[PDB]
């Protein structure tokens, strides 16, 4: 079990 | 010795990952550690990615961060290739050519936050706030839980890092609980893309009186 959904820090 | 994790890839394609892991013999994770030795980005044709934990955590443990090309091309070539030919450049945030990954490899022995001490103050989102102090543990900073236990020794300097937007307000107020630089996340992860300690400056958070 891997992660996929991982989270793109985009500044806003 | 060579240990991997890989960010941004489709599942399809961390299959092909493992498959080139299995030939040449590489230890592949989930997540990223002190073993871990590649970072395997997805990336455009021109080595730029987008900006992920694991990202950050590679640069700072002065990892390899190379293209996912990096695996296609010598799948196809049917030999490892060159980390050096597939490393990233940068990212599509800070800079298609910052090099911060190149730099961070060979900048090991002069950390950017070396001589810091840092505060994770209140909440944070999308990264637990034991993966933001790991990060700038690895840059070379102090991690301090409490804003009351700052060292008032001359020997290390404190900041205290706030991602204002998690918060519902209060964050205006921590410069009446001690006399530390109160800045955005953006600032360590700027600071850390690029591998050079930022100015504070555009990253202030104002407090009040």
């Amino acid at each position: 079990t891997i992660d996929f959904d991982e989270y793109r820090f985009r500044k806003t | 010795r060579m240990s991997m994790v890989v960010s941004g890839l489709t599942p399809e394609e961390f299959m092909l990952v493992y498959k080139f892991a299995r030939k040449h013999h590489i230890t592949l994770t989930n997540l990223i550690t002190e073993e871990t030795t590649h970072v395997v980005m997805k990336t455009d044709a021109e080595f730029v990615c987008e900006r992920t934990l694991k990202y950050f955590l590679g640069i700072a443990g002065g990892k390899w961060v190379v293209s996912y090309f990096w695996v296609t091309q010598s799948i196809k070539e049917r030999k490892m290739l060159n980390e050096h030919d597939f490393e990233v450049r940068g990212d599509v945030v800070n800079g298609r050519n910052h090099q911060g990954p190149k730099r961070a490899r060979e900048s090991q022995d002069r950390k950017i936050f070396r001589g810091l001490e840092i505060c994770c103050y209140g909440p944070f989102t999308n990264m637990p706030t034991d993966q933001l102090e790991w990060m700038v543990q690895l840059c070379g900073a102090s991690v301090v839980k409490e804003l009351s236990s700052f060292t008032l020794g001359t020997g290390v300097h404190p900041i205290v890092v706030v991602q204002p937007d998690a918060w519902t307000n209060g964050f205006h107020a921590i410069g009446q609980m001690c006399e530390a630089p109160v800045v955005t996340r953006e600032w360590v992860l700027d600071s850390v893309a690029l591998y050079q300690c930022q100015e504070l400056d555009t990253y202030l958070i104002p407090q009040i009186p």
